[PDB]
């Protein structure tokens, strides 16, 4: 129904809004919790034939540390988004000279059009999100532990206590669902802390790799 | 268990950085009781 | 609902339209013959599939000696006293353990349920 | 209060719903206008749906068909008396509300009905045997475990659920 | 840590039935007043909890890793090793200490 | 029918469940029949060999029997037995010792 | 297990027989034949076989 | 609910089987869904997978040339009444229609409307069909079908019907998630299953709040449902909670269901052997299976791989790629 | 399973099997369940009416009376309505032949070597308990009739399925049968 989707475009603004928050980038705290009469009276009531058009969802921002990091995330209006879109969004991308995108897909793009992503991945990063992975933060529930991302000199500092190699540490794969929500690529290393049953806390050191 | 006290298998790969999470071996262990967890707020401050 | 067949060479006769009376008819597929249809229902299928099974009942089970039979119901056409009765004794047959009553008396085998 | 209109499918639906009230010569019995209620009515649709699409055609259809009906005759009668107001009687939702008493009743029956279809799962033993030592309440499940072997004999484990107190059956 | 209330825990160092041991073997009169410092049983507590280590290393990282390997059991020492318990419950002295 | 059953499955938890009752009360009543010096109750009580439910078995009844966890099926046609009558779900027609 | 049987005290089994004279007194008693039968009257009789073989109907 | 248990639930979780005999979700509910049974059975329906066979009691093709015939003595009242306002239909028709039953008793249980049905089954195909309703006064429940308006502007039409009957039997999703048969619905008498929350004196309570039991897997969907408790809902899938949540959650997610079926019997053992084997079966980043082709596709020698499962074929491969052995 | 009277032909069985309406596609979807039948020393199945017309029964009122006993039933024409429209090309009985003849151990060279060839396999390899010589083809009709009409009641739920573990179903080969 159209209240169905308008609570889902809420919603999968909400987790964007989480994601762009733990990834490490600046939103606001009113951004953060924003309740679905809020959303509606800020963008509309009825997006079928309406001014909510899955255009105007899109959002500026930018990472803590540096004010020209700008990341978008942008929700194209076709369901089998394709290179023609991809190629629009790019090159848009590249008049406002941005580096990293997100792309929320309604279903699933052509298989040509995420081989261009992978393609276009060192100048430009995009990601493949769908709408039904984003209808939920992941993060939350009582399975998944907390995930640390850990910086350069931190990972080499714990190779140097350890003495270990890279090879040596356990590994999580670049299409695990913590990993797509962190952003995190090929070489770089997530911490997590989880409790433990016999001593109480446990920290793991995971290789993407 | 290595001398590091890790875990590793025979690729040197760390499985567990202390065995059983803890570093402990399991005939020495025994069942116990937490008597911190489950009193009310009240019972507690006054037993402690 | 039933299935009707050709009158010269008895094979199957096909429910097919008559473009210019506007009238169900069937026709054979090896032959020229056509019969008009009265029924005017083709295909019917009941899905809960609900059917009596006192039809399906054999008079001839009241010479079965390993059926038990009782004493308080009669039979209601010739007021024999004695009648076996048994389950609805078949696979697919729902939830119910609905006993079936057959009169055991000669020159009957009226079939009720109660 | 009914403003009228120019479209030729507005006003027959118009028509349609007021031939709907003269059914039962209720309209006689009461003495109200039903041709300028059945106006109020496609009018309070036509605000609701904004269009003379499927909606718009199939709910001025369920509201003919429940208008014309014999079984629920008090329904029409509270309608042309005035009890239900026009602009609510564009907007019941269906059947569960507009409707006679029987059929609601027997609604209401068969939703309590599917209460016992569908909880399954069958969960509780319903042993209601061993009253409990702490809080006293004899609602408990028994567990047998630690057959036959060296020493331990089976024996039930009976636990409460609304204390959580556990006893030996001993 | 444990969510739903359950305390049953295994845990190496069995200090109910040593505090019990200790009674015996001292011959603790439980109706006396004792001469153990709750001072002395803090600071007590404190460099006991310094010397059961697993991880060693005066790195960060190794610093995080011996507390939180010893977390559960640091835990259920200073709940039962209290001072307030130790006057009240065990009445020990400081040799039993 | 009880809440999430079908009629067979109603019917056998009712039956099953009276004959659980049964069993576990003539059970009972000859647990409590035993003297102090009775040897199944010496050998269960120490633990070393026997159990409540085989004291119940050898004094009182041995109780119902069950293939893959279900009463005795009909192995004929709609009976256990040639002894037993056609379509009897009773206790001996269908294995309760 | 199971797949391993004795037999019982009692058990005896059948040694084999051939079936022409009982095919004989059944077509002497009635038996109407498969050759000399009409398919209307299968519905309201009984089938009669013999080692698995349909050899005719009988109505009593 | 019937749950595997034992040795071929051990096998399962060792072999991490990719279709587990009973997959189930245990589905947790947040507001007054968790309070009243009423809404707990609108969440019920919601998840349930429901084809159209389950809601029609008997479906039958007629023949009638005119809309004004109506062979059938009691629909010819309201299938008058859709021509009295003819809408959205040129009144030239195929004289074949298709009308159904709908039973009452399933129709309220899934909370379904007519009007919604009709939705359903033309917006799912589109304009190439034609549905007339009623409302429930009847005691006969009647929807009536029609093809094509715009046909007679290969195949026939009696075969296309029938083709079209047996297709709604089968595979037409009304309401709910496919992959999921039945669900259930139970207070938990178990604390396991119970909502444990701290009160503010600071004791532990335990509330009975309405859970759902399925049978088959879809958690991505069902997390993704409005009304359930994202934060605890869970199955035992290991596999579904692996490619949803990822290699932590379903390192917990095999811990657990290990201990489930390990402590079943009453039997306890250690928890450092758990934690051993579940760091093991996920310690490379993907699920590795206790198995062939979860060992010997590891980077361990030949030697190791050669004692176990294939021993010829490690040797071929080894031999053939000249792969050294390091003999650790 | 048939076998001539424990005098010759060893291993001789039939299977006569009703295919699952679970089968997704337009074609599956509109017949039905199709009743087919598997002979011997034949490479795959044969529809069951073409057997019933290889036999010399060419109207299927006459397949139908064989199978259905009694034409007042009308629960049991549905269950073999899309048998006879997937053996409706083949009319002739000499086609019918041609057609089980086909798809024998060998294909002939010839056609009239096919129909031969599927000629004798009718006459020993089906049934042989039944008949082996001459007329008794239609002693075949009337049990490979009764075969189907066995399949129709279990499918109708009006007969239990056949327990394999039954040991009245079962017989002991002794010492005498084994030499
Ligand atoms: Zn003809
Ligand atoms: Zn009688
Ligand atoms: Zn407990
Ligand atoms: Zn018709």
């Amino acid at each position: 129904d159209d209240e169905e989707e308008t609570y889902r475009l809420w919603k999968i603004r909400k987790t964007i809004m989480q994601l762009c928050h733990d990834r490490g980038y600046l939103v606001t705290q009113d951004g953060l919790d924003q309740t679905l009469e809020e959303f509606k009276a800020q963008f509309g009531g009825k997006p079928s034939e309406g001014r909510p058009r899955r255009t105007d969802l899109t959002v500026l921002v930018a990472h803590n540390d540096d004010p020209t990091d700008q990341m978008f995330v942008f929700f194209p209006e076709e369901p089998k988004v394709g290179i023609k879109t991809i190629k629009v969004y790019c090159q848009r991308m590249q008049e406002e000279n941005i580096t990293r995108a997100l792309i929320v897909v309604q279903q699933g793009m052509t298989p040509s059009a995420k081989q261009s992503l992978v393609d276009m991945a060192p100048k430009y990063i995009l990601e493949q999100f769908l709408q039904q992975e984003l209808l939920i933060n992941i993060t939350e529930h009582e399975l998944v532990p907390e995930h640390v991302v850990m910086t350069k000199e931190e990972v080499t500092e714990l190779l140097a206590r350890y003495k270990l190699r890279e090879n040596q540490l356990p590994r999580i794969q670049a299409g695990d669902p913590v990993a797509r929500y962190f952003g995190i690529k090929r070489g770089q290393v997530v911490k997590i802390i989880r409790p433990s049953e016999t001593a109480g806390r446990y920290i793991t050191y995971r290789l993407v790799q | 268990v290595k001398y590091d006290a890790t875990v590793r298998n025979s690729i040197n790969q760390v499985v567990q950085l202390r065995y059983g999470e803890d570093g402990l071996a399991g005939e020495s262990v025994e069942f116990q009781n937490l008597a911190t967890l489950k009193p009310s707020n009240k019972a507690f401050e006054k037993k402690f | 609902v039933g299935i009707r067949f050709c009158q010269e060479c008895n094979n199957m006769l096909y429910p097919k339209e008559d473009k210019e009376n506007r009238i169900l008819l069937y026709a054979c597929r090896n032959c020229d013959y056509q019969q008009e249809a009265d029924n005017s229902c083709i295909y019917v299928n009941k899905i809960t599939h609900e059917v009596d099974e006192l039809t399906q009942i054999i008079a001839d089970v009241s010479q079965d000696p390993t059926l038990p039979r009782t004493e308080d119901h009669p039979c209601q056409k010739c007021g024999h006293k004695e009648a076996v009765f048994f389950q609805s004794h078949s696979a697919r047959a729902e939830d119910a353990m609905r006993l079936y009553y057959v009169c055991t008396a000669p020159h009957c085998g009226h079939r009720w349920t109660e | 209060r009914a403003p009228s209109t120019s479209d030729s499918v507005r006003l027959k639906c118009r028509e349609m719903l007021a031939a709907a009230l003269r059914t039962g010569d209720d309209y006689i019995a009461i003495g109200a206008d039903e041709e300028e209620l059945g106006s109020q009515i496609e009018e309070a649709i036509y605000q609701e749906i904004r269009n003379t699409d499927m909606k718009y055609k199939n709910r001025v259809r369920s509201r003919i068909s429940n208008l014309k009906d014999a079984k629920n005759p008090n329904l029409r009668k509270n309608v042309l008396c005035g009890n239900i107001p026009p602009d609510l009687f564009a907007r019941m939702t269906a059947e569960e509300m507009a409707s006679d008493e029987l059929k609601e009743m027997r609604k209401n029956l068969t939703k309590e009905a599917i209460r016992e279809h569908q909880m399954a799962k069958t969960g509780g033993t319903q042993t209601d045997l061993f009253t409990c030592g702490k809080c006293k309440k004899k609602n408990c499940t028994y567990t047998q475990v630690q057959t036959r072997s060296a020493d331990e004999p089976m024996t039930t484990f009976v636990v409460c659920n609304e204390c959580g107190n556990r006893w030996k059956f001993c | 840590i444990f969510p739903t209330g359950d305390s049953k825990v295994v845990l190496p160092c069995n200090l109910l039935r040593m505090i019990w041991n200790a009674q015996k073997i001292f011959h603790i009169n439980p109706r006396l007043p004792s001469d153990l410092h709750p001072i002395k049983v803090v600071e007590g507590v404190k460099e006991l909890s310094k010397k059961l280590v697993i991880v060693n290393g005066d790195d960060p990282l190794s610093r995080q890793a011996q507390e939180n390997a010893t977390l559960l059991f640091n835990i259920h020492l200073r709940s039962t090793l209290c001072s307030r318990r130790m006057a009240e419950e065990f009445r020990l002295s400081g040799e039993a200490f | 029918p009880t809440p999430g059953n079908t009629l067979r499955q109603t019917f056998e938890n009712q039956v099953n469940r009276i004959l659980n009752d049964a069993r576990d009360k003539t059970g009972s009543s000859a647990q409590k029949s035993l003297s102090e010096y009775n040897n199944f109750k010496s050998m269960v009580v120490s633990g070393a060999k026997g159990s409540k439910i085989n004291i119940s078995q050898v004094i009182a009844v041995v109780g119902q029997q069950n293939v893959e966890g279900k009463r005795i099926p009909f192995g004929f046609k709609h009976r256990t037995l040639p002894h037993f009558i056609k379509d009897d779900y009773g206790p001996e027609s269908r294995g309760f010792v | 297990v199971g797949l391993v049987k004795n037999l019982a005290l009692m058990a005896y089994i059948s040694v084999g027989s051939q079936p022409s004279p009982i095919l004989e007194f059944l077509e002497e008693w009635s038996m109407e034949n498969l050759e000399e039968i009409s398919p209307a009257a299968i519905a309201d009789a009984t089938k009669i076989f013999v080692n698995g073989c349909w050899v005719g109907i009988h109505k009593d | 609910k019937n749950v595997t248990l034992g040795v071929p639930r051990l096998k399962e979780l060792i072999n991490i089987s990719k279709k587990p005999k009973t997959p189930s979700l245990t589905v947790f509910l947040l507001g007054q869904s968790a309070r009243d049974a009423e809404r707990a059975k609108d969440i019920l329906c919601r998840l349930e997978h429901t084809t159209l066979r389950k809601v029609t009691a008997n479906t039958a093709i007629y023949y009638d040339p005119n809309p004004q015939s109506t062979v059938v003595a009691e629909d010819q009242e309201w299938v008058n009444v859709y021509y009295e306002m003819p809408d959205f239909d040129v009144a030239r028709i195929s004289p074949w229609l298709l009308r159904v039953e709908l039973d009452r008793k399933h129709m309220t249980d899934r909370k379904l409307t007519m009007e919604q049905i009709a939705e359903k089954i033309n917006a799912g195909f589109g304009d190439d069909l034609n549905c007339i309703f009623n409302d429930d006064n009847a005691e006969k429940l009647v929807l009536r079908i029609r093809i094509m308006n715009s046909d007679e502007n290969k195949m026939d039409d009696d075969v296309f019907l029938r083709c079209i009957e047996s297709n709604m039997l089968t595979d037409m999703t009304l309401q709910g998630i496919e992959q999921i048969s039945k669900v259930y619905m139970h207070l938990p008498q178990t604390d396991n299953k119970k909502k444990i929350i701290i009160t503010e004196d600071g004791e532990f309570k335990a509330l009975q709040e309405w859970i759902l039991e399925t049978d088959g897997v879809s958690l991505m969907r069902v997390l993704s449902e409005k009304d359930v408790d994202p934060v605890r809902t869970t199955s035992n899938d290991i596999v579904e909670i692996f490619t949803v949540l990822g290699i932590e959650a379903v390192r917990k997610a095999l811990e657990r269901e290990l201990y489930h079926v390990i402590s079943f019997d009453g039997s306890y053992v250690n928890y450092r052997h758990l934690a051993l084997l579940c760091d093991t079966m996920t310690c490379r980043g993907h699920l590795m299976a206790i198995t062939r082709h979860g060992v010997n596709r590891q980077d361990t020698g030949p030697l190791m791989k050669c004692s176990f499962e294939e021993t010829v074929d490690v040797l071929m491969e080894a031999a053939a790629h000249g792969e050294s052995d390091p003999m650790k | 399973r048939s076998c001539l009277e424990n005098s010759s032909r060893p291993t001789s069985t039939i299977w006569v099997s009703m295919l699952a309406r679970g089968g997704q596609g337009a074609k599956k979807s509109a017949i039905g369940q199709r009743i087919v039948a598997t002979l011997p020393y034949i490479k795959q199945e044969v529809p069951i009416i073409i057997v019933f017309r290889a036999l010399g029964f060419v109207s299927d009122r006459d397949i139908l009376e064989h199978i259905i006993y009694d034409f007042e039933d009308p629960e049991m024409m549905e269950m073999v309505k899309p048998s006879l429209d997937e053996a409706f090309v083949i009319q002739e009985q000499n086609v019918a032949l041609n057609f089980i003849g086909s798809r024998g151990a060998k294909p002939g060279v010839t056609k009239e070597k096919r129909i031969k060839y599927a000629k004798e396999v009718l006459q020993k390899e089906m049934l042989p308990h039944v008949g082996v010589s001459d007329f008794c083809e239609t002693k075949k009709a009337y049990f490979l009739g009764y075969m189907v009409h066995r399949l129709l009641l279990a499918a109708l739920g009006r007969r239990e399925l056949d327990d394999r573990d039954h040991y009245g179903n079962k017989r002991l080969d002794l010492a005498g049968p084994l030499l």
